[PDB]
């Protein structure tokens, strides 16, 4: 019950936002605050041709 | 054949272009954007309306809304390779 | 939060091939066809000659 990395140091006060690589989830818009997503980043597949 | 192109968003011309097989979806994709749930600019569901989308999406209920709804097709005529002859294209040779 | 992540782009219409009774003789020009026709009765004429 404690988040640590962004969501971890956003929560907790130490830092206004959270710029970066940070996926949109559920969990994490219910804990912090996120802003409208300026790329898609879905999960997908990597397999040697 | 009035028009020679159409300007549209790419989940129209694309389901068109799966049902339609006249027509094609061709340039480059630019603009990214996305199809949003407008309300209100103070209405309570806001939070309540993104979470459960968001849920939707995370889970396997969007991507069969796309299943039923848009990717399904008829016909597409996608292949990089050359044409492949058809009977129409060299009658003319039966014909001499 | 956006449920359908897209952009604009192009629609145009497929010109399907339209295959003429002459196109197998389109890489020839009907000139040069007159000419080689004639041609091989020439040299037909000539060998016996």
């Amino acid at each position: 019950n404690v988040w640590n990395g962004m969501i971890g140091e956003v929560v907790y006060q130490r830092a206004v936002m959270a710029v970066g690589s940070l996926t949109i989830n559920e969990e994490r818009s219910e804990v912090v605050d996120f802003s409208v997503p300026f790329v898609e980043t879905g999960i997908s597949v990597m397999v040697s041709r | 054949n009035k028009l020679h192109a159409f300007i549209w968003d790419s989940a129209v011309l694309e389901f068109e272009a799966s049902q339609k097989c006249d027509l094609v979806t061709t340039g480059e994709l630019f603009f990214r954007s996305g199809f949003g749930i407008g309300m209100r600019k103070d209405s309570p569901w806001k939070q309540n309306v993104s979470l459960s989308i968001l849920k939707s999406h995370e889970n396997g209920f969007m991507e069969d809304l796309d299943k039923t709804w848009v990717r399904y097709q008829e016909c597409d005529s996608r292949s990089n390779a050359p044409a492949t002859l058809t009977f129409e294209n060299m009658a003319g040779v039966f014909m001499l | 939060k956006p449920f359908k992540y897209q952009g604009l782009t192009i629609l145009v219409k497929k010109e399907i091939p339209r295959s003429t009774l002459d196109s197998f003789m389109q890489p020839f020009q009907s000139t040069l066809w007159l000419l080689v026709g004639l041609s091989v009765h020439v040299v037909a004429v000539m060998l016996y000659l």
